[PDB]
């Protein structure tokens, strides 16, 4: 089966959340920019050329906690209590229909995890691509989906809260803005590029009970140490 | 070589002589000194050396 | 890049003429290429102009906030905090200078007069500075204002004797005779107080490489890294096997402290959450089946799913983004209240930038220290931690604590330098700071101007932090950065002092006792006599062999650019981690970090060591350490690296390869005398009676031997890849037995110190009684200094009679002599020399 | 300064001094005397029966291990570790030649495969047929299968031991342990199970050592062509029980096993002894050592 | 030699409790030690009635058979801990001047040389690694001997004789005559019965 | 170990009526087959095995370190062999640069 990028799933899935398309692109290389420039796309990075580009697992970590959360809805009858992520909307539900949801819910992690690891070692460019299109089919099919009836409104608001937590958590990697620097209940606020308030014993070699050699029970005096001589 | 006197400077705190050549004090008879004396019995030598050489004192006991 | 280079045949090479005495020429030209301490003298030199201005320019930029603690005001109510943030950009250190009379030029000080009067002899530090306050209001604007600051003298740093900095380095030999300096001295010490104190050589273990040591922990493995530099700050990493089954890998370094992580949970902070993928970076293939994986993926599996219980809630969760907000908030200092921020995002986006910023710079910094590489180093530490699972499973051994391949040896300079880096803060950058926030606190941020914020900095910095700085530096010198006082018994004990090798010593008696002994990996670089022979001293200090060096740091990027662009090698990002175990790939190291990836190890490290004959191409100073037990390539150029020559041997053994492949192709046509088409075997090396004689006259030094690839220089690790023939005769005597092929040949004196060497016929003698003379031979009288008359010096003894002994050494040729040629009677007379007692002539 | 002889700078004169238990003992040795006074002359004899007590646990003899979740069935094809799937045809063999050890009805899902180690089998002198027996009357709770004790190099010897439901009946009221735990601690027994040898021995030597006897006219004379048993190790308990060892000459150099078995009195004599030891001849007089 | 050749052909069968690396060992230690007949050549160089080396040996004077054969005709097999030089230079070697899984007796401290004959750089080096020992443990023989003296007269010196000959401690008997015969060490006699 | 296909996170296993159930905690739950029925192992020797040495004993030819022996390889008749000894029992490998090697692996 030959693989293609569309285009046309992230334009769909950027107008559905009132955002710009740049911001779906630019998952896992928020960091170190402003989120202005994110939103316009200015200054994107260009695409990977090597296999060990982080943007690669950055890309991969969202798609797989959008399937680690997605799973969670469709288990949470085998919870002994669901996570807090996907219990204050289902807690109108009904046991019989709780132990539901996991036969009208569709998988969608169908072969991302095979192709995904055949493509970031032949061409990381694609790879990139790939999840992002990946994470925007699947809102969709969770989004296009209509039957039964019960279950809609129950889904839909899953998907754009899961997409949602995946932006805003790559979003709160980004530049920060301007804000009240002592509410982190201290005086000092040091940065990552400081060196005043380095710790003293960590500029030497970091790292490193009777003495056999030491002569502690013996009573000599220290200036007629000769007579110990083994001559 | 060392020989220094029947007295000399004293520690303050203990009533001793000082440490060695270099203070003008006295030498030591150490732990295993009188490990030594009290082996071979010699008591009134520890008293001569402990005692009235050293720092040996009377003390008023109700 | 291929050698190309040829030498004569080996079969010509005319050496049937040589003798042990004309070796000696060998160990001569080493000396003389080397000197005796010039390892400490450059050591203070590149400290000098390469050491501390780096450091200061780099690795001190100050950039802190603090909050406005003023009263009401217009700006002052609507404002907040202040944003202190400077850096150093111009940094020299001048001559000793002294000030004669009162106000007046800063004349010269000689070393004499700041021994007699004892006085320092330190010169001047001048640093200059650009210094940015930033002030924050509530409204959300800022002001920045920024002020260049001109250049001033802000303490003394201690000169060595003897080096660039020193008086005593821009006068003739009379001059430094007649100003009551030692003309014969080579110095290497410091003037502090009217004291000479000798800057020992300090053991430590080899920086980017794994120690394994095993100890509730069951096993243990440390890995301090440096991104390439003597100077550059260090960052270790322990990772922790526990008996409940956890691993932990903890950071200690100069942001983290005693914080023990679950091992997967730094893989997860780097965008990589799967476990398949993190357990591949260890094993290297899920999909393998030897045994070895088995072993490896059980211990991995059990310690998935232990409970740490100050990281229980981020366990559990695959979001990346909490996972570093959770460690941020746990290593920050500055926060006291959690969820007093998480109300404000720009706070938790501060802190997330904050702790990558961290990150990046320490963990593992030697594998870089940007963002772009962090995938590289979880491939690295996968690495390391299957390294430490091997030694569990009991495959390899620990790593040996005693043996050389891994200590290094750091003089004066690196150890002067971690000195200044931990009191260049607390005297010089912890006043500013403390300055600046009381200008803040008296004055309103926008009523100042430049020329209240250059007052402020320079009258932060009084002879209070002037006289921090100096003595500081003069107490790591005196308190002991292991030093000790100069006691100038003769020129002997000088020089041995100044070649002595000190350790870092614990109270285990195993332990205690096998670091006193001498190694199997010492000969050729530590002296195998020389040491203490009474008290707990015995073998804690070490000596330097007659021809051991110390190298100092080489071009490292010349040669990792030419690897990167070798098309034997494949760059790290070109292969994967199942390209690698399934093809074979053999890891390539320089300096402890992993480049690539290269398909024959041996034929890599056999063409670069050729390469390095050269010196064109490969500088001769780069070991080259092929581990054939693992099948990895290591190049290493850091300093603090013993080195000794050795005269390369070589043989035929591609003709008389050819000759066998002849013989039996002869014999499998029949023919019958099939034996004369083979050839005899004939090793040998390349220095010829001539070149004694050359060596002799002055024509012939140690840097044209190496550039005739003729001798080059063995490193301890790159020496487990030699096969060294102890003489120049044993070498003879197998010079046609193939069965027996030297890479090497040595010259025997080269594994004593120079103090040992002065026993003469010492292998005819006990061998711990030439230890014995290493002792006394370091504590005779005789002329201790060439200038006693100069100096006012403790219970010092000047014989005034010295013989050169009947029988001498070639300890001679560095050192005077000491003692006399007396006429002995070994008899027994009268009973007065018994029990070691000896009868004296009074005449 | 090895293992189990550890006399070097001083650690047998701290674990007189410090009274330290048998367990702290680095240096720990025994000499038995053979019962038979006939049997002491030859030397064969007395080489055999060192031979015979050595402590070979089951653990030494096994080249690798494996737990396996199998229930087996001569019928019913359970299921089956897939790189183990060859066992079966051994399995067929064993079945059909021992009529009388058939499986029982009450077989758990545990399964414990075992890949004997032939080179240590043959330095020991160890049988299959020995192994068995040894590991059947020690853990009736268990039912063991083997392969055919080949000659040819290449084929390994399996030993097979099935965990009955028994094994988890002997207490599993206390529910602190789920059924892998057991498990884990059966094998753990099985490991340790001792075959051929007494506990608490290593190394079993023969020595030479010289006794006075009186004999019929009264005459004390030396003799010998005395041959006995130096054990590394200690174990006056095991050596008990021996019946070719005399039980009333036993001499132990651990002063915590003689006092737990002998007594003070004894005690004090073992104390008195192994300081002599230590000094040598140039020691001290006996008044100094009492 | 010719233990080495029955390990190269597998010739070598260790007994029950020993591997074949121990009983090798064991074989090379025993076949590596100097005949009684080492003295008929240094007997034959030296004249009894003349020679003072001999005469402060023999005579009990100072020194011993094994300093006269060291410095006349080999020091032989260097032995630390009863065992040869053990491997710590990278993996079956002992050095740098042997090849790895060397089998030789010369790579694992054999000196074949005398004193008065001198020794090579090998052998000074093995000669060293066993005269380092010497020195550390003199070391020790002063702390670590101090460390068990000062424990063993603290917990012994409240004995004192009484009046019966008794040991007590202040009351209580640890021996009900000294000695158990109530004498004097100073005092004693050796007698044949 | 089992990977969860929907998260690829490690599943905890656990048995249930004579079954091996793995569970993930995303309440993905799978049952093995026949390659999960692995509760655990051990390999004795670990320091002499053959899979120790295979790199080693590769590389033997090569490394200039190793001892060799006047012996003639029935290969390449080359007249000269690389002696090495490994393990405990002191077992004797001769190899050569054409790649016989001793043992006929
Ligand atoms: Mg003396
Ligand atoms: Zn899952
Ligand atoms: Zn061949």
């Amino acid at each position: 089966e030959p693989w293609t990028f569309d285009y046309g799933k992230i334009i769909k899935t950027a107008k559905i959340l009132d955002i710009s398309p740049a911001v779906i692109e630019a998952i896992g290389a928020m960091e170190g920019r402003s989120y202005a420039d994110i939103r316009e796309g200015q200054g994107a990075p260009p695409p990977p050329t090597s296999m060990d580009d982080p943007r690669l697992m950055a890309v991969d970590s969202a798609v797989r906690i959008f399937l680690y959360n997605y799973n969670c809805l469709r288990h949470v009858s085998t919870f002994n209590k669901p996570p807090i992520h996907v219990e204050r909307l289902v807690k109108h539900l009904s046991y019989e229909e709780k132990e539901d949801l996991e036969k009208v819910l569709p998988n969608v992690v169908n072969e991302y995890h095979t192709t995904f690891k055949h493509l970031r070692v032949t061409d990381p460019a694609s790879a990139l691509l790939y999840s992002i299109e990946f994470l925007c089919i699947s809102f969709l099919t969770l989004y296009e989906i209509k039957e039964p009836s019960w279950v809609v409104n129950i889904v839909r608001e899953f998907a754009l809260t899961e997409l949602n937590t995946i932006i805003q958590s790559e979003k709160l990697l980004s530049k920060p803005g301007a804000f009240n620097f002592m509410i982190f209940g201290e005086d000092f606020v040091c940065s990552g590029e400081d060196s005043s308030m380095d710790d003293i014993s960590a500029y030497s070699s970091p790292g490193l009970l009777d003495d056999p050699f030491s002569i502690e029970d013996v009573d000599i005096s220290l200036d007629v140490l000769d007579n110990l001589a083994p001559q | 070589r060392y020989a220094v006197a029947s007295y000399g400077p004293t520690d303050a705190l203990t009533g001793q002589p000082l440490d060695g050549k270099r203070s003008h004090g006295g030498l030591r008879l150490g732990e295993m000194e009188h490990w030594v004396l009290t082996a071979q019995g010699a008591m009134q030598t520890i008293i001569e050396k402990s005692h009235d050489d050293s720092d040996g004192c009377i003390s008023y006991i109700c | 890049l291929r050698p190309q280079i040829t030498y004569g045949p080996i079969e010509t090479v005319d050496n049937e003429e040589l003798t042990e005495a004309d070796m000696l020429s060998f160990i001569s030209a080493a000396v003389n290429s080397t000197g005796l301490i010039g390892y400490n003298i450059k050591s203070f030199d590149d400290l000098m102009d390469n050491g501390i201005p780096q450091i200061v320019k780099q690795m001190f930029n100050v950039d802190i906030t603090y909050k406005d603690q003023r009263d009401h005001t217009e700006i002052d109510k609507l404002r907040e905090s202040v944003q202190i943030q400077f850096n150093f950009t111009d940094v020299n250190i001048e001559r000793p200078q002294h000030r004669n009379y009162s106000q007046g030029n800063k004349i010269n000080l000689l070393p004499n007069k700041a021994r007699l009067c004892g006085l320092s002899y330190s010169g001047p530090v001048n640093l200059a500075a650009e210094v940015i306050l930033t002030a924050h209001y509530s409204n959300g604007r800022q002001e920045v204002k920024r002020a260049s600051i001109p250049p001033f003298q802000v303490s003394t740093f201690p000169i060595m004797r003897g080096s660039n900095r020193c008086h005593t380095h821009h006068l003739s030999k009379t001059a430094k005779k007649e100003i009551g300096e030692d003309p014969n001295e080579p110095g290497g010490y410091f003037i502090a107080r009217g004291g000479e104190w000798v800057v020992d050589l300090l053991e430590n273990i080899r920086f980017n490489t794994l120690h394994i040591h095993y100890h509730n922990e069951i096993i243990r493995g440390e890995f301090i890294s440096q991104p390439g530099g003597a100077f550059e700050n260090s960052s270790q990493i322990i990772i922790r096997y526990m008996t409940t089954g956890a691993i932990t890998i903890e950071i200690n370094s100069t942001k983290f402290s005693k914080l023990r992580i679950p091992w997967y949970l730094i893989f997860r902070m780097f965008g990589m959450t799967g476990d398949d993928s993190i357990i591949e970076q260890v094993v290297f293939d899920l999909e393998s089946n030897s045994l070895v994986n088995t072993f490896m993926i059980e211990i991995l599996e059990k310690s998935i799913h232990v409970l740490d219980p100050i990281f229980q809630p981020v366990q559990h969760e695959l979001n990346r983004e909490k996972i570093i907000q959770f460690l941020s908030e746990k290593v920050s200092k500055f926060v006291s209240n959690p969820s007093a921020y998480k109300s404000d995002e720009n706070a938790v986006q501060y802190l997330n930038e904050r702790q990558l910023t961290i990150l990046d710079k320490i963990l593992l910094p030697h594998m870089g220290q940007t963002a772009d590489t962090r995938v590289r180093k979880l491939r690295f530490l996968g690495l390391l931690i299957h390294k430490i699972l091997l030694v569990i499973m009991n495959v390899f051994p620990p790593t040996d604590r005693d043996s050389y391949r891994t200590k290094r040896v750091h003089g004066s300079g690196v150890s002067l330098a971690k000195a200044f880096k931990a009191i260049f803060n607390t005297s010089v950058i912890a006043p500013i700071i403390n300055g600046f926030k009381e200008l803040l606190k008296q004055t309103a941020f926008e009523e100042l101007t430049q020329r209240n914020i250059i007052e402020a900095f320079s009258a932060a910095l009084s002879k209070n932090t002037a006289s921090d700085l100096n003595r500081s530096m003069e107490q790591s010198i005196i308190s002991g950065v292991s030093t000790q006082s100069l006691e100038r018994k003769n020129l002997l004990n000088t020089i041995s002092a100044l070649r002595t090798v000190n350790t870092h010593n614990s109270k285990q008696t195993e332990r205690a006792d096998m670091m006193r002994r001498v190694h199997a990996s010492y000969p050729g670089y530590i002296c195998v006599a020389q040491s203490a022979d009474t008290g707990e001293k015995v073998g804690m200090s070490k000596q330097l062999a007659i021809t051991a060096n110390v190298c100092t740091a080489g071009e490292v990027l010349s040669l990792k650019q030419r690897l990167l662009s070798d098309p034997a090698i494949q760059q790290l990002a070109d292969v994967s981690n199942k390209d690698i175990v399934r093809k074979g790939l053999a890891r390539v190291f320089i300096n402890g970090e992993w480049i690539g990836c290269c398909t024959n190890a041996f034929e890599l490290a056999q063409r670069y060591r050729m390469l390095r004959r050269e010196g064109k191409v490969v500088h001769p100073h780069t070991t080259i350490y092929w581990d054939s037990m693992v099948d990895e390539v290591e190049f290493w150029l850091d300093v603090g690296r013993l080195t000794r020559p050795l005269l390369i041997v070589d043989n035929n053994i591609e003709k008389y390869n050819q000759a066998c492949y002849k013989a039996a192709e002869a014999r499998k046509k029949g023919d019958k005398d099939w034996e004369k088409h083979k050839i005899p075997f004939i090793q040998n090396t390349r220095f010829t009676p001539q070149m004694a004689k050359d060596i002799l006259a002055g024509t012939l030094t140690l840097e044209d031997l190496v550039a005739q690839g003729i001798c080059e220089f063995i490193t301890p690790e790159e020496a487990e890849n030699c096969l060294v023939a102890f003489s120049i005769i044993e070498l003879r005597k197998h010079k046609h037995d193939v069965t027996r092929r030297f890479t090497h040949v040595d010259v025997p004196q080269a594994i004593l110190g120079l103090a040992a060497l002065v026993s003469p016929y010492a292998n005819c003698t006990q061998p711990a009684r030439v230890t014995y003379e290493t002792n006394q031979g370091r504590q005779t009288g005789g002329w201790y200094c060439f200038s006693w008359p100069y100096r006012v010096d403790m219970n010092r003894f000047f014989q005034f009679y010295n013989e050169m002994p009947l029988v001498k050494t070639i300890a001679h040729n560095y050192v005077i002599p000491n003692g006399l040629n007396t006429i002995v009677a070994y008899m027994i007379y009268g009973g007065y020399n018994q029990e070691d007692s000896v009868i004296v002539s009074q005449s | 300064v090895a293992g189990g002889t550890n006399k070097s700078g001083i650690v047998r004169p701290q674990e007189i001094f410090s009274a330290k238990p048998v367990e702290a003992e680095q240096s720990s040795e025994m000499l038995l005397r053979l019962k038979n006074p006939e049997v002491e002359t030859n030397k064969t004899y007395a080489q055999e029966i060192a031979n015979s007590i050595e402590l070979i646990t089951f653990e030494r003899l096994i080249l690798q291990w494996h737990l396996l979740y199998e229930t087996y069935s001569s019928t019913k094809k359970n299921v089956m570790y897939p790189d183990f799937a060859s066992d079966v045809e051994w399995m067929t063999d064993f079945l059909e030649n021992h009529p009388l050890l058939q499986p029982p009805e009450d077989i758990a899902n545990w399964c414990i495969r075992l890949e004997l180690n032939k080179t240590t089998m043959i330095l020991k002198s160890i049988s299959l047929e020995s192994i068995i027996n040894s590991l059947r009357a020690k853990h009736p709770n268990t039912y063991i299968m083997h392969s055919v004790e080949n000659t040819a190099s290449g084929i390994p010897i399996i030993i097979r031991i099935y965990l009955r439901e028994s094994a988890f009946r002997r207490s599993t009221n206390t529910r602190m342990a789920t059924d892998e735990k057991i498990a884990v601690n059966v094998v753990d027994k099985l490991l340790n199970s001792t075959i051929r040898g007494i506990p608490g021995i290593k190394n079993a030597n023969v020595v030479k050592l010289m006794r006075h006897r009186v004999d019929a006219q009264g005459k004390l004379v030396r003799l010998d062509n005395i041959y006995a048993i130096k054990t590394n190790g200690t174990n006056i308990f095991g050596a008990m029980l021996d019946d070719n060892i005399d039980p009333y000459t036993i001499v132990s150099s651990s002063i915590g096993d003689t006092m737990e078995l002998y007594g003070i009195e004894a005690a004090r004599q073992k104390i008195i002894s192994e300081i002599r030891t230590v000094m040598g001849d140039k020691g001290p007089n006996h008044r100094h050592l009492l | 030699e010719e233990i080495n050749n029955r390990l190269l052909h597998g010739d070598i069968m260790p007994p029950i409790g020993l591997t074949t690396h121990d009983f090798y060992e064991k074989l090379q230690l025993n076949a590596l030690k100097f005949p009684d007949r080492i003295l008929k050549p240094i007997m034959n160089s030296i004249n009894p009635e003349t020679n003072g080396l001999f005469q402060m040996v023999a005579t009990g004077a100072k020194g011993s058979n094994p300093n006269m054969i060291h410095i006349m005709a080999g020091i032989g097999q260097i032995e630390i801990n009863t065992q040869r030089i053990q491997p710590q230079f990278s993996f079956g070697r002992t050095l740098v001047y042997y090849p790895r899984f060397a089998l030789e007796a010369q790579a694992y401290g054999f000196i074949c040389n005398s004193y008065i004959a001198g020794l090579t750089s090998p052998e000074f080096i093995f000669g060293e690694m066993n005269g380092r020992f010497d020195l550390i443990n003199k070391a020790l023989s002063t702390s670590s001997t101090g460390y068990a003296n000062r424990k063993a007269i603290f917990g012994l010196q409240s004995c004192i004789v009484d009046y019966y000959r008794r040991v007590s401690i202040d009351t209580r008997l640890v021996q009900q005559l000294y000695g158990e015969d109530g004498l004097d060490a100073r005092q004693l006699e050796t007698v044949r019965f | 170990m089992k990977i969860c296909k929907a998260c690829s996170s490690c599943m905890v296993r656990t048995y249930v009526d004579g079954n091996i159930i793995f569970r993930c905690s995303c309440g993905e739950s799978v049952q093995g087959d026949s390659q999960n029925l692995l509760v655990s192992s051990k390999v004795y020797h670990t320091g002499e095995m053959e899979d120790k040495y295979k790199i080693f004993i590769k590389n033997a030819p090569f490394d200039p370190t190793n001892c060799q022996i006047k012996k003639d390889c029935p290969n390449c008749h080359l007249d000269y062999l690389t002696q090495i000894c490994i393990g405990s029992q002191k077992i004797i490998i001769l190899v050569c640069r054409c790649g016989y090697m001793s043992n006929r692996g």
